[PDB]
């Protein structure tokens, strides 16, 4: 078998293949995660260089791993399918051997472990993907939002963004998101998520996708018109 | 290119030496061993204020009598910890007893040089393994990716290590109490950290014979920080 | 799992004051057929050990080759092969015992019963048994098959316990072994008159005697025996 | 063997005998048929002693690893399932094990029956071993959810006594346990010889026996 | 385990499964649910060798739930039954076959039709208006042959099912401790708590 | 040892791109243009054969359009040999699905499977990727008529109208201009041929330089028919639309 | 230069640079001394610490009741090789009821190290070993190099500044070989030998490590206050 | 058909004192009606103040002892010459036996020594690895003959105090090493009389804090 060590240390103590995988994430479309008091919202950029697209059948950016957990990403699209598939298999495997669904923290830890394994295994390259994993643990009303990256490190975030121009939207979130008082309702949480994407997106038309996840496996994706109403209200307040 | 298990003209493994450079970039971790227990403390170093700092888990339980702190590429440490925990519990299954701290450390270090063309590269993380057993008492070990481990009375690893190690050189003596050690770790962490030390960006832990391995609450650490500030202002 | 085809019967042995004696007949039976009359079942290893084998002859020939190969292998990179690092009876036995037990554990045994007789470096007598099951034991007298039932009782009259060994001379021990071989020829239906005998002494070394015969046999009383009860003529 | 275990208002009772046989020969008068897996988890043993000890002690390893990985105690449901999955690997190979996994977790008190076939059953009351039929008789007629800790301990103790008397392959002594939300509590070793005579006099039962 | 019945009526599928579990000469449980929900509109009941039944059922359940998540779509009862049959037909020539018989009751939301599939441990699949495994059919099929109509209501299906259980309780030597009944229709799966 | 000669086909550039995927895409850009257009009542597949000869046997030839099953077809752009390896795998997957579930495979599931195979060659194994881009035209009862594309990266996307191969930039602009949602198959046929006629590097677009196919519910009642156009039938539709 | 990228490449002068670089790792290692008489064999090792808070890295490893070694270079490689020796010593005992000859132990180490020098992908061992033992032919001392070369000697030393101790033993050859039936005097000669390799630092209680094996003496290691007698 | 198992007879006995422990066994080795050896040692000093005897099929018994002795050696290597406690040895042996759950070591095993508090300890094993700490245990051919005698004369079972008539038990007073050895010798002398596989000799290994001591006694040779 092909055993060649592709991810190796350089004289300055860097693993370039892992760092170049982060550059693939930088190229990917922007993804954002914001957790409110009783919900989590996942926002995703859709680049409008591709029109004549069939939005019914085109792979959506946010993927359900189980009925109570979702996963969005930034980076190589093909790579993300492999992580999602593995995550979905592990979710059913956990339910089967332990009789409880996975915690969001556990699912994150697994996906991050898969990414890490691909940084010190022979013959393979790292995943060019960073993920945002969100949801609610079984019989728990506390929101969960985690981030992973090609190196395999993971952590919990009150709010986070990844992908292209993520530096700008993180700047926005850092000054706009208050920890002492997070978005109390779904509306406030979605509004803050759309606002953050409008710093980067371009047009607020079909370029913004929003997915709201509430406790007890209550997950819904907003439509174009519903999002467009947020886009309208934000700019009308801005004209002042 | 060149082999992964290649020797340099000086007689060192290139990859092992390069992994040591990655560990120098890691966040600071300090360990101090006393006759009343071993203290382990780390710099959390959150990359952003929105990152929930309590999810940063750089101090970890291996067994009830063994704890572990890490510095460097912390993702690499997960499989090491998993092996450590398995080794510790498996020995308890085979021998109906706690495993020696040295034997546990040796088992972890046996993974280190299992790389080639087994895993494709050495680990990019160093570990401070602290614990207690009946034979050799309170112990602190430093486990490197070279497969070597040294026992230490006190040790610092990470970006502020040589500055911290010089400080530990002067401060450590064989009659330190647990409380004195706690304040000493906090003092040296505060010295080498970029940001101002508080209960949210730094974490303490200890291992004692009675209570075993315990990670300190943020409320408990906050009091020890306030106790430190007052005793430094006392002269 | 197999069945033994061509077989060798009893191997008998005993300790005496300065060494050990071992003997076995020269027959290779094929069931009730006395097929092969020139089979050597005592196999010397160096000048300090003799291995006596009973049971399946094809498996015996296999063991004979392992031992021959063992000597070759021991001499490799060994300047003291004919001195301090020569093969000892205890080494040769433990090797065979390891092989026998491994083979039974794979359910494919060497269908044999083996007695290793020899003298160690320090002059101590060595005598130990091992069989197809990997079962091992030591005694002042040892015998396989029929020998265990008929020979041991006769040999144990000479050396009944450990303290009787220094009191037993080589002449007495050989006499007892030779008598036992005669008794086995009288009573074992798969035995032969011709046999081999080996003496391993700590002073006089290895003496290997071939083409021995059972002699001084009593048959004359047969002429008087008539019928099975009431018959007079 | 006779073993039993049942849930009630104040947790779960666990009572076992201590006899071990090798045919008609009583090989052991006092064998521990309960395993302490963790302060909140117990396991009973019936069938092949070696199989029971090995696999349940291996379950404890796996339950312990669960705590280290997740920083939290394993559920009774998950522990029982891990054990059942082990039995399922050695499917048809000839293992003989019948055990009840008793404990307290976030759902409250938990009790699962698990055997060599891989069967895994949740329930209020179980009894395993050669003398289970005798134990069930006493349990079914006297069991309530509203039992006091004192009366519940006696029921399990009395139920084992019933089996030890009639079943030739049950006896020796009675080991009692009581599982609470603060963990399990050992309630001693009780010799059946002494216990029988005591119960006979105090209760008035076993009238047909002379003493 | 012992008795599992199934009946497909006008607008639903009804599955009835015994509650008893026996080890040796003792009945360990009299409230056992011999069924698994594979999807919101698909239910599978099972009977066979101890242990194998639940493992197989749970293994199927996991596979169908995995499919549902991957495609964000519910497989038709027909598609699920074919998947199950293949797994059993694969199993029968294995080193150690899974000795499990199943009934699959599902409501096809596309066709707006209830569907009942009977599959034995060999992988023998048949779509039926009513079905059973083991000896259950010997006692019950004569009643079903007589009383069954395809335009029956769910309530009429339950009454006919009661008659089948009563006949089983009269003429079977074994005490199966009654049955748990579940209904599968357009609105999903629900359990009849009084039977 | 052998390391010396390893090109390392599965690595990132400093910019975070996969070298071999990018170079494979460069190869595909020289391949004959293939176009797919989805209408309300069917799908059109049109593709240009590369500089042919008069002595090529066209009626028995197939380099662009392939049948995966009765409901799904593909247009190829890139190395034909590479494409046939993948096509045969896709045909097998469709039959495996049919055997397992007793239902025809949904279009996206087949597309995802092939795209996942392509992805594997970019992440592990040390082999070169497949130098192929597909346009998938198919029908199932969930989403109806569907167009997809996949490329050597293993990434796939859904489309109303799309082109692969040469001059896709020009071709996509022309399709984006004239395409409308209420369009029908006969109109889509005309759009596809007109787009090829303007983007082609050849002097003129003729029947012998084209492969053409439609997927229509224009089959007697609720069912779907695949039509791989014969040389004479391509010649007729060229006259009908007014190109020759 | 161009021929030191891997172990599978000879240089134009017939040299194996990767092996030579592995040999260099031994020279960086701390000094250790080996010597023997006709009755006993002794190892003396200068242990090295990381700093004042750290412990002193152990240098001596036991392989059997009658055999053991001291290391200089990569300590993990010594663990791998000593583990192999333990197994081979043990295979000899279990199968042949025979204590493994020291000379044969050297031959086994040689052959194990050699395979790493001729194959692609692997690397040579980065450690030197001094094996002492007492077998049926008396006391023995071996020197192991990771090139594969194993040498039987009366006395030797390896590590940094080992040339000083080696010269001393070369002078003392006729004296220490005759030290029969006196373990303490043989150790003294070893401690005096290793002292010729010291600079700046001297032999302290947690610095010094000594091992001995002999006629009626199992392989035993002395550390801590057990070696204060010899300081 | 090949039968990989055999029966070499023999009988063993382990008794735990207050600060000592004994492990005794006869020295007779047999097959069917033949005597193989009148003196074939069966109880072994395994190091770390532990003694062990594997009774039943001698080939499996020798193999197990050999492997445990080896396990002790590697326990020293791997854990800095730490002493293997009797409870740790017992658990280790369980795993040695269960390695062959499906092709067992056909032996009943007993080990003896001192626990970590200095008190006497005996552990008992079945062929597949079930074990338990005990005060008194006989194993092998004549186990059924000896155990009832020990229940009576060591644990004072069915013995009550005169005058009370069954109301007050005989108090469980501790036994000395000299008293235990008397019960051991009488156990084997009685077993020799009524069991054909028991005889020839008796070898006892006594374990104290001072070490492991041996005692040998002749038995009837018929
Ligand atoms: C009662 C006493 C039924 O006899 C219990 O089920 C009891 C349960 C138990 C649990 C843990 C610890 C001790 C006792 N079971 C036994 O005592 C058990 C009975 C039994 C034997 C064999 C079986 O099939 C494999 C099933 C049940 N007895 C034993 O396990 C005895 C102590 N040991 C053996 O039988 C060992 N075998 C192994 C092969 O060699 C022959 C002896
Ligand atoms: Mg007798």
């Amino acid at each position: 078998g092909y055993d060649r060590a592709l991810s190796i240390f350089s004289p300055d103590g860097h693993i370039f293949q892992v760092e170049y995988a982060l550059e693939a994430v930088k190229r990917g479309t922007c993804a954002v995660g914001v957790k409110g008091k009783n919900c989590v919202v996942l926002g995703c950029e859709r680049r409008s260089t591709l029109k004549l697209q069939d939005t019914r059948i085109t792979p959506s950016k946010v993927s359900k791993i189980d009925s109570h957990v979702v996963l969005s990403f930034s980076g190589l699209n093909a790579d993300s399918r492999i992580l999602i598939e593995k995550a979905r298999v592990e979710a059913q495997s956990h339910r089967l051997t332990l009789e409880d669904p996975v915690t969001v923290e556990y699912l994150t830890r697994y996906v991050a472990g898969v990414q890490q394994r691909y940084t010190q295994s022979g013959g393979v390259r790292p995943f060019g993907v960073s993920t945002l994993i969100a949801g609610f643990d079984p019989r728990d009303d506390e929101p969960k939002l985690y981030q992973t990256e090609p190196s395999g490190i993971y952590s919990s975030w009150s709010a986070q963004t990844i992908g292209r121009n993520s530096k700008t939207v993180r700047e926005f979130l850092e000054k706009n998101y208050d920890r002492k008082e997070p978005p109390a309702t779904v509306e406030e949480c979605v509004k803050l998520t759309v606002r953050s994407l409008l710093e980067v997106v371009q047009t607020g038309a079909k370029n913004i996708e929003i997915t709201v996840v509430k406790p007890d496996s209550d997950i819904v994706a907003l439509s174009s018109e519903e999002i467009n109403q947020y886009v309208t209200q934000i700019e009308q307040e801005k004209q002042e | 290119d060149r082999g992964v298990s290649t020797f340099s003209p000086e007689g060192r493994l290139f990859q092992v030496e390069y992994s040591l450079e990655a560990i120098k970039l890691g966040s600071t971790a300090i360990g101090i061993a006393t006759k009343e227990g071993v203290v382990l403390g780390v710099e959390k170093r959150a990359t952003s204020p929105l990152l929930e700092s309590d999810s940063i888990e750089k101090i970890v339980e291996i067994d009830r009598h063994i704890g572990c702190a890490m510095s460097g590429l912390t993702a690499d440490a997960r499989s090491m910890i998993e092996h450590a925990r398995t080794a510790a519990v498996t020995h308890n299954l085979y021998y109906d007893e706690d495993i020696n701290v040295e034997s546990l450390t040796q088992s972890v270090c046996d993974l280190a040089l299992r790389f080639g063309e087994l895993m494709s590269r050495p680990f990019g993380v160093a570990l401070l393994i602290a614990g207690h057993d009946a034979d050799d008492g309170y112990q602190l070990f430093h486990a490197e990716p070279s497969g070597t481990f040294y026992r230490y009375n006190a040790k610092a690893i990470g970006s502020g290590s040589e500055g911290a190690q010089a400080e530990l050189l002067n401060e450590w003596h064989s009659s330190l109490t647990l409380k004195e050690a706690e304040l000493l770790v906090l003092k040296i962490l505060k010295q080498v950290m970029e940001e101002k030390l508080d209960e949210n960006n730094a974490q303490l832990s200890c291992i004692t014979k009675q209570d075993g391995f315990k990670i300190y609450d943020n409320e408990k650490t906050a009091e020890l920080i306030k106790e430190l500030k007052e005793k430094e202002a006392a002269e | 799992t197999q069945q033994p085809i061509v077989t060798g019967t009893s191997v008998i042995s005993m300790k005496y004051d300065n060494g050990v004696i071992i003997a076995a007949d020269n027959l290779g039976s094929y069931g009730s057929l006395l097929r092969f009359n020139g089979v050597e079942r005592l196999i010397p290893v160096g000048d300090n050990t003799v291995v006596g084998i009973s049971g399946d002859i094809s498996d015996m020939q296999h063991i004979e080759r392992l031992l021959k190969d063992l000597v070759t292998e021991n001499a490799y990179d060994n300047p003291l092969a004919d001195a301090e690092e020569a093969l000892e009876p205890s080494y040769i036995f433990e090797y065979l015992a390891t092989v026998m037990y491994q083979r039974r554990s794979k359910m494919n045994p060497l269908w044999n019963a083996i007695i290793v007789a020899g003298v160690q470096s320090n002059g101590d007598q060595f005598l130990r048994y091992v069989n197809l099951l990997g079962v091992t034991y030591s005694s002042p007298t040892l015998a396989t098959g029929f020998g265990a039932h008929m020979a041991n009782p006769l040999l144990r009259k000479v050396v009944d316990r450990e303290s009787d060994i220094p009191k037993t001379t080589v002449q007495v021990a050989e006499e007892a072994i030779v008598n036992a071989m005669r008794v086995l020829y009288y009573r074992d239906a798969r035995s032969s008159r011709n046999f081999s005998l080996a003496i391993i002494d700590k002073n006089t070394g290895l003496t290997f005697k071939k083409n021995l015969q059972v002699e001084n046999m009593k048959w004359d009383f047969a002429k008087d025996i008539k019928g099975y009860g009431t018959q007079k003529i | 063997t006779t073993t039993l275990a049942f849930k009630f208002q104040h947790g779960v009772i666990v009572a076992v005998d201590s006899r071990a046989t090798a045919g008609s020969y009583i090989s052991s008068l006092r064998m521990n048929k309960v395993i302490e897996i963790n302060p909140y988890l117990l396991g009973t043993m019936s069938g092949c002693a070696a199989d029971c000890q090995y696999w349940e002690r291996l379950l404890a390893k796996e339950c312990r690893l669960y705590y280290l990985r997740n920083g939290e105690r394993i559920s009774v449901s998950a522990a029982s399932k891990l054990l059942s999955n082990m039995m399922l690997q050695y499917r048809g190979m000839g293992l003989s094990m019948g055990s009840m996994i008793c404990g307290w977790d976030k759902k409250g008190p938990g009790l699962y029956y698990v055997d060599d076939n891989g069967t895994r059953l949740s329930g209020q009351m179980f009894s395993t071993g050669s003398g289970n039929t005798y134990a069930y008789g006493v349990l079914d007629s006297n069991y309530k959810w509203d039992l006091s800790v004192e009366d519940a301990l006696y029921l399990g103790k009395r139920s084992i006594l019933a089996a030890a008397h009639r079943d030739a392959y049950s006896g020796g002594s009675v080991n009692l346990y009581h599982v609470t939300e603060d963990g399990w509590i050992y309630h001693g070793n009780h010799d059946v010889g002494e216990l029988f005579w005591k119960v006979k006099e105090e209760e008035g039962s076993f009238n047909n026996v002379i003493g | 385990m012992d008795i599992i019945l199934g009946i497909r009526v006008q607008d639903s599928v009804i599955l009835a499964s015994s509650k008893a579990v026996t080890r040796g000469i003792s009945v360990l449980k009299d409230s056992d649910d011999k069924t698994r929900q594979l999807s919101p509109h698909t239910l599978m009941s099972f009977a066979g060798e101890a242990g194998d039944t639940v493992q197989f059922a749970e293994y199927i359940q996991a596979n169908i739930q995995l499919y549902s998540i991957r495609e964000d779509y519910e497989l038709s009862p027909q598609a699920v039954s074919s998947f199950v049959r293949q797994e059993l037909a694969k199993s029968i020539r294995s080193r150690r076959p899974y000795q499990v018989n199943v009934l699959i009751g599902g409501y096809d939301k596309k066709k707006n039709k209830p569907e009942l599939y009977q599959i034995d441990y060999l992988g023998t699949k048949v779509e039926l208006p009513y079905g059973a495994h083991g000896y259950s059919g010997f006692y019950t099929f004569s009643l079903l042959d007589h009383h069954y109509r395809p335009d029956m209501t769910t309530e009429e299906g339950l009454d006919l099912l009661k008659l089948c259980v009563q006949e089983l309780e009269k003429r079977m030597p074994m005490d199966f401790k009654g049955v748990i009944v579940k209904i599968v229709d357009k609105d999903g799966i629900r359990q009849v708590d009084d039977f | 040892g052998s390391r010396r000669y390893d090109s390392r086909t599965t690595i990132f550039s400093p910019e975070g791109r996969l070298y071999q995927v990018e170079y494979a895409l460069e190869s595909i850009s020289h391949a004959g243009t293939a176009i797919g257009i989805m209408a309300s009542d069917g799908i059109v597949l049109a593709a240009e054969r590369k500089v042919t000869s008069t002595l090529l046997e066209q009626d028995t030839s197939t380099e662009k359009l392939y049948k995966l099953n009765d409901k799904i077809a593909v247009a190829v752009a890139g190395l034909t040999a590479d494409a046939e390896i993948l096509i045969n795998t896709a045909r097998i997957h469709a039959q495996n699905y049919l055997k397992t579930y007793n239902e025809d495979i949904p279009v996206e599931i087949l597309v995802r499977r092939l795209s996942d195979i392509k992805q594997g060659y970019t992440q592990h194994g040390g082999l070169r990727p497949f130098g192929v881009s597909f346009i998938y035209a198919g029908y199932d009862d969930r989403y109806g008529y569907q167009l997809y594309t996949s490329n050597p990266s293993g990434n796939y996307t859904g489309w109303k109208a799309i082109s692969v191969g040469a001059n896709t930039s020009a071709a996509q602009t022309l399709l984006q201009m004239d395409y409308k949602d209420d369009m029908k198959v006969d109109d889509a046929i005309e759009l596809a041929l007109k787009t090829l006629s303007k983007t082609t590097d050849s002097s003129a677009l003729t029947y012998d330089r084209l492969e053409f196919a439609t997927i229509r519910k224009g089959a007697n009642d609720g069912e779907v028919y695949q039509k791989i156009f014969k040389p004479q039938e391509i010649k007729d539709i060229l006259v009908k639309t007014g190109i020759t | 230069n161009n021929y030191d990228g891997d172990t599978v490449t000879f240089s134009p002068t017939g040299r194996l640079f990767q092996v030579e670089y592995a040999l260099e790792a031994i020279k960086q290692g701390s000094v250790t001394v080996g010597l023997r008489s006709n009755t006993h064999a002794v190892l003396v090792a200068l242990k090295r610490n990381a700093d004042e808070l750290s412990s002193y890295q152990k240098k001596i490893i036991k392989c059997d009741e009658h055999m053991g070694l001291s290391l200089a270079g990569l300590a993990p490689d010594a663990r791998v090789l000593s583990n192999y020796l333990r197994q081979q010593c043990n295979y000899s005992s279990l199968v042949f009821n025979r204590k493994l000859a020291v000379e044969r132990a050297g031959h086994l180490l040689c052959d194990k190290a050699q395979k790493n020098t001729q194959s692609y992908g692997g690397r040579p061992y980065g450690v030197g070993l001094l094996i002492i033992g007492y077998d049926k032919s008396g006391a023995h001392l071996l020197e192991f190099q990771p090139s594969g070369n194993v040498t039987e000697l009366y006395g030797t030393a390896i590590g940094a500044r080992s040339q000083g101790a080696k010269t001393y033993l070369e002078r003392t050859l006729d004296t220490f070989i005759k030290i029969d039936g006196n373990p303490d005097e043989l150790i003294k000669a070893g401690v005096e030998a290793i002292s010729q390799s010291l600079r700046d630092e001297s032999l302290t209680v947690d610095n010094l490590s000594i091992a001995i094996v002999g006629k009626d003496t199992p392989f035993t290691i002395y550390d801590g206050e057990a070696v204060a007698k010899y300081i | 058909q090949f039968n990989p198992y055999g029966d070499n007879g023999g009988t063993i006995l382990g008794i735990a004192g207050e600060d000592f422990a004994v492990l005794a066994g006869d020295t007779r080795n047999i097959t069917d009606y033949s005597i193989n050896s009148r003196y074939e040692p069966k109880v072994f000093d395994c190091g770390d103040n532990i003694v062990m005897s594997a009774n039943g099929f001698a080939a499996d018994g020798d193999a197990l002892v050999k492997r445990f002795k080896n396990s002790v050696k590697w326990y020293h290597f791997d854990h800095n010459d730490k002493k293997l406690s009797i409870n740790s040895a017992a658990r280790n042996i369980q795993h040695l036996l269960y390695s062959r759950r499906f092709f067992p070591y056909y032996v009943y095993n007993i080990i003896a020594g001192l626990d970590e508090d200095g008190k006497g300890a005996v552990y008992s094993f079945d062929p597949v690895g079930s074990y338990q700490r005990e005060q008194c245990r006989a194993g092998g051919a004549a186990a059924s003959l000896i155990m009832p005698f020990l229940d009576n004369q060591v644990n004072f079972k069915n013995q009550y105090e005169p005058g009370t008539n069954g109301k007050v038990k005989k108090p469980l007073k501790y036994l000395s090493v000299e008293e235990v050895i008397k019960l051991v010798r009488d156990s084997f002398t009685s077993a020799t009389e009524r069991h054909i596989q028991v005889g020839d000799g008796l070898e006892i290994l006594i374990v104290t804090k001072d070490g492991v001591r041996k005692e040998f006694y002749e038995l009837k040779r018929d």
